[PDB]
């Protein structure tokens, strides 16, 4: 309801001046001494000056939308500066894809009883995945920590036997070992995971984030399909991250690249631990959803990660990991009942907010990300997307994802700073000259002399 | 925009490793650069000359050890020009265990001058096999009940250690020395009451030098039952000062505790006289007891302190992983203390003694918190001087503790806790104190959280201001967005005054923003400016550069042209920029 005008000599400069400015298109609307800048003002002020309602040019931001899980797929917006356009994205949660589940396990010494139970769970895990959806695959990998002091005792006897001295079937400490490529054969899991021995190390936080990064950075060795990707992270206390490597004089940052050699992370002592945010980024890119299976005392700590890795869940693991199959089923339900609607990086000439109209009884408005919980299969929820431009922008685009899924909404952003007026037909004989008539003002073909040609 | 990027100079030795530039420090006409080694290389320090443009490796004079860690820790004292360098990679094996602590070097004048060294938080190796000798005072000052209590102390120590690999010997000393039983005499009996039942009180002088030389040459003998594979330990028990003089060089390989008991060690001056007899640090090996009945209370401290470790005190202390000097006082952090709860060591000026200050109380929640990862003095003149230390891993979130200097005859006390909010952000992984108006009161504590994630900004720097009740969060130093993993905050330094307005300015390194960047925040009235006045892309100074801004140091420079010189570390590079009134 307000308009500040500085340079206006055309209808397009009027719209550019602000969202509250409007333009009269009446013919012969201007007096002899007046400019055609009087033709651009707020709606009530124009009406004050004798312009009729139908001659008021007042563009409005518009959205053109063109069985799926994410609809619509393509949207074109027309943004005049300062006014948002709104369109609704519908999320109708479909039936689940097949599930790849890579089981990444702590093998420090307190996990000895857990290891004996997990060695026998290959059958139950596949049967659990096939009770959820169709055609499941399972994999396995293990981790302890970096193999430099003070994370491990580097005394040669304690490298050969990091476990307490009684222990007789113990492997030297290691950073990460890829044991089993994703497979639907449970007997392969049994004989491959059965070959693994318990290990040990020196300090309580472990290097599992090293292993998670190598899992997310080596998709060909791990064997991810383009289906649902779950990464179970099973441990019973804390985790190292970037900055801790300094104690071992490891100062080079993690480069987020694959470094598997002979299914081992050999160069682990050349790189620092990844930062949580670095890992969250890598997991989102590759659509890998971690399931932190942790003991009761660690649950509150690992739950803080779900703050930072949106598609993740935490479940309380027993001291012997005997409940892990029900842990994974519960975690799947929590993972898939939560739906985030996000967009990729934007130019700062644009702003996007989300309204989340959820079926569980909840409504969020004007948020940087859409968020609904309690989403059910075949029960649609609605996200209202609002996009605002601060200026006349160049043609652009950006994509809207549902986190964890590959479906996208491609939003083509187009400026609407042009006025869309009328035909100079019925008015020809024109300006008493050569020039043509646009929007009630004559823009004379360059020269002769005159505004009125 | 007072840093002349067009005039930047760069330094790099021909054999520089990737971590040349991990620390930078400006001393008259030079930059000192810490260069921790990568791979199999050992670390070193480089002295870079402003005139020649060359960097040369520093030869540590009288140093017995250099690990890859050397170069990790460089600090300078603004009040007196001291330089402290630390190598927190002193590793050693004790039976099947490995220990890891620091070696620190103090250059009082310059790197070419005299050097002092010490091992803060050093744990001596006590093996399974221990040959322990009691050397007990029998001087004329001891009343019979006091002499007896000395006898009973040695008995309870032998009794509590009876089923261990320890073997014992005992020597009375006064004017002369008598072996009351050898190691073989302990093996054949293991009865303390029998081994000492022939002991007769000598009732003469106190010849401590000769006694110790006697023990080292006449008691630790293989033909008397001494095992050459065992740790040699000596426990001296005396009630007065030594009546002779000389040296105990013949006993320097022995771990020596000494216990001064009674009225003759009332003064701190007399207690000081026992330090030459014991091992270092005197805070560990010199025990002063005011009464003879406290020989019972000492049973735990001198025996529980005396192999498969699953829980560690100072054996993996990692001392010297950080340092800071103020007003001649040095402290180094020790993140490994108390199962990586952490803490810091208050160093004596000659580096020959230290005092550990840590979390209090030791709760299970401080474990693996890495307190002492950062240590920063916060000196004041009218108000009390403080020390800030970050535990960037506290509960996987981090926190910062404020300690107050000992006031009067008091001790270090912990006066405030500052909590981080985001897991993995490394809240407290970098700290910096700033006295902006230069009134002599350091009012600003800057806390880096360089791993902070979210809102398209990587890393944060928060501004805390000292109020009557403690430090309150007043603002944040805003870095540019668009680098979600850029590690804004990894380096924070006060530059002194670069734009000639009298207010101190701050630099903030962001080493993973593309090839690295440095932000400059000008001091204003009442604090720091939240928006930067300049951002320096590393790509602008050198084209093949990385990690620009990993370390920063600023000083008013006395030679050269410009108001201030700023040194910035990068991967295998060190860059010097001059501050100018008009750029
Ligand atoms: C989107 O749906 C909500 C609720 O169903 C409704 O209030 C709103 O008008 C819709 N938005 C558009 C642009 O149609
Ligand atoms: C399992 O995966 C294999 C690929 O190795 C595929 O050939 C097979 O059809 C799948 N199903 C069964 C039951 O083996
Ligand atoms: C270094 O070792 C030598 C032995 O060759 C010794 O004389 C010297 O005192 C040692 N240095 C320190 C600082 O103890
Ligand atoms: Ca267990
Ligand atoms: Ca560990
Ligand atoms: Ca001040
Ligand atoms: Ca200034
Ligand atoms: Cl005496
Ligand atoms: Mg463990
Ligand atoms: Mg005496």
């Amino acid at each position: 309801q307000e308009c500040t005008k500085f340079k206006v000599s055309s209808c397009r400069e009027c719209i550019e001046s602000g969202p509250g400015c409007t333009w009269c298109q009446k013919l012969n609307f201007t007096g002899p001494g007046d400019p055609d800048s009087i033709r651009c003002d707020t709606r009530p002020q124009l009406l004050m000056r004798g312009c009729a309602a139908d001659d008021i040019m007042d563009p409005t931001s518009l959205a053109e939308t063109q069985q799926k899980q994410l609809s619509p797929q393509k949207v074109t917006l027309y943004l005049r500066p300062g006014q948002a356009a709104a369109f609704n994205v519908t999320f109708r949660r479909a039936k689940g894809y097949p599930i790849d589940l890579y089981y990444l396990m702590d093998l420090s010494y307190s996990m000895l009883d857990d290891l004996r139970n997990v060695k026998k769970l290959g059958g139950d895990l596949l049967r659990a995945l096939n009770e959820i959806t169709e055609s499941g695959r399972i994999g396995f990998g293990s981790f302890v920590d970096k193999t430099v002091l003070p994370f491990v005792n580097t005394h040669p006897d304690k490298l050969r036997n990091p476990c307490p001295n009684k222990e007789k079937e113990c492997q030297p400490p290691f950073a990460f070992r890829h044991v089993l490529k994703l497979t639907n054969n449970s007997n392969q899991f049994q004989t491959e995971v059965g070959k693994q021995l318990i290990s040990g190390n020196l300090d309580a936080p472990e290097g599992g984030l090293d292993a998670m990064m190598q899992v997310a950075a080596c998709p060909e060795e791990i064997g991810w399909r383009k289906v649902t990707r779950l990464l179970v992270f099973a441990t019973d206390d804390g985790f190292h991250f970037a900055g801790d490597g300094k104690l071992g004089a490891i100062l080079t940052p993690n480069d987020g690249r694959c470094h598997l050699e002979d299914n081992l992370y050999k160069r682990s002592n050349e790189f620092d631990y990844p930062s949580v945010g670095q890992l969250a980024h890598k997991l989102a890119e590759n659509n890998i959803q971690p399931i932190f299976a942790v003991t009761s005392r660690m649950v509150k700590t690992y739950e803080k990660l779900t703050e930072i890795i949106p598609k993740s869940a935490v479940g309380e693991l027993s001291e012997d990991s005997s409940n892990v199959v029900q842990l994974i089923k519960n975690a799947y339900n929590k993972l898939s009942s939560r739906v985030f609607l996000d967009h990729n990086a934007l130019p700062d000439t644009l702003k996007v907010t989300y309204d989340s109209f959820c079926s569980n009884g909840v409504t969020h408005r004007n948020q940087p990300r859409g968020d609904c919980d309690g989403v059910q299969i075949n029960v649609p929820i609605t996200f209202q997307v609002k996009v605002t431009a601060t200026e006349c922008i160049q043609e652009q685009s950006f994509v809207i994802r549902a986190l964890g899924f590959t479906d996208i909404v491609t939003v083509q952003v187009l400026p609407q700073c042009e006025c869309r007026c009328r035909d100079q037909s019925r008015d020809r004989s024109l300006c008493h000259g050569k020039g043509f008539l646009e929007c009630g003002i004559c823009r004379c073909d360059t020269g002769y002399i005159g505004k009125n040609c | 925009y007072n840093l002349d990027v067009r005039g930047a100079r760069s330094f790099s030795p021909p054999r520089a490793g990737r971590h040349f530039g991990y620390r930078v420090l400006q001393v008259g006409n030079g930059v000192i650069v810490g260069a921790p080694g990568e791979g199999n290389s050992t670390g070193s320090l480089y002295q870079c000359q402003s005139g020649t443009g060359h960097c040369l490796p520093v030869t540590l004079r009288g140093s017995n050890y250099t690990s890859k860690y050397l170069g990790m820790t460089l600090a300078t004292d603004p009040t007196d020009g001291s330089i402290l360098a630390c190598d927190p990679g002193l590793s050693r094996t004790c039976d099947q265990n490995t220990y890891l602590s620091g070696l620190c070097y103090l250059f009082r004048q310059n790197l070419q001058g005299p050097m002092l060294q010490g091992r803060p938080g050093f744990q001596e190796c006590i093996k399974g096999n221990v040959d322990l000798v009691f050397l007990f005072d029998g001087s004329m000052s001891l009343q019979p009940d006091e002499f007896q209590k000395i006898l009973d102390f040695m008995k309870d120590v032998m009794k509590k250690l009876s089923n261990t690999s320890y073997q014992f010997a005992a020597v009375q000393f006064s004017t002369s020395y008598k072996t009351e039983f050898d190691f073989s005499d302990y093996v054949k009996w293991k009865d303390p009451d029998a081994l000492l039942k022939h002991v007769k009180h000598m009732l003469l002088l106190t010849n401590t030098f000769g006694a110790i030389n006697y023990v080292a040459t006449e008691v630790f003998r293989e033909e008397l039952g001494a095992r050459p594979d065992a740790t040699k330990v000596l426990i001296i028990i005396t009630d007065g000062e030594a009546t002779d003089s000389g040296n105990i060089d013949a006993a320097k390989d022995i771990i020596r505790y000494i216990i001064g008991i009674g009225k003759h060690f009332q003064t701190k001056e007399s207690q000081e006289t026992l330090h030459k007899f014991a091992s270092k640090p005197a805070s560990e090996f010199v025990k002063i007891l005011d009464t003879f009945e406290k020989l019972k209370d000492l049973f735990t401290e001198l025996q529980k302190k005396i192999q498969d470790l699953t829980s560690f005190n100072m054996e993996l202390s990692s001392s010297g992983i950080s340092a800071d000097l103020s007003r001649g006082h040095a402290v180094v952090g020790a993140v490994g203390a108390k199962d990586w709860a952490g803490g810091f060591l208050d160093l004596k000026a000659d580096l020959q003694d230290d005092t550990f200050i840590g979390n209090e109380p030791l709760t299970p929640e401080v474990r693996a918190g890495y307190l002492g990862y950062t240590v920063t003095w916060l000196p004041s003149r009218q108000k009390t001087s403080l020390l800030a230390s970050g535990a960037p891993r506290y509960q996987h979130m981090g926190r910062v503790l404020l300690f107050q200097e000992p006031q009067g005859g008091g001790h270090w006390s912990q006066v405030q806790t500052i909590h981080g909010t985001q897991i993995g952000s490394y809240f407290g992984g970098e700290l910096c104190g700033v006295d902006v108006d230069q009134d002599g009161e350091t009012e600003l504590l800057l806390i880096g959280a360089p791993l902070f994630y979210g809102e398209q900004r990587g890393g944060r720097v928060f501004i805390y201001q000292r109020r009557q009740l403690g430090f309150e969060e007043v603002s944040e130093l805003q870095g540019d967005p668009g680098y979600p993993l850029g590690r804004f905050g990894e380096a924070i330094t006060a530059l002194t005054d670069i734009n000639g307005d009298g207010l101190v300015d701050v630099a903030v390194g962001a080493p993973l923003e593309e090839q690295g960047a440095v932000y400059i925040f000008n001091g204003r009235h009442g604090g720091l400016s939240p928006q930067p006045s300049q951002r320096i892309e590393g790509t602008q100074v050198l084209s093949g550069i990385q990690w620009f801004g990993r370390s920063i140091h600023g000083v008013k420079d006395l030679e050269g042209d410009g108001l201030a010189d700023v040194a910035v570390g990068a991967e295998s590079q060190m860059i010097v920029l001059s501050s100018r009134p008009v750029v």
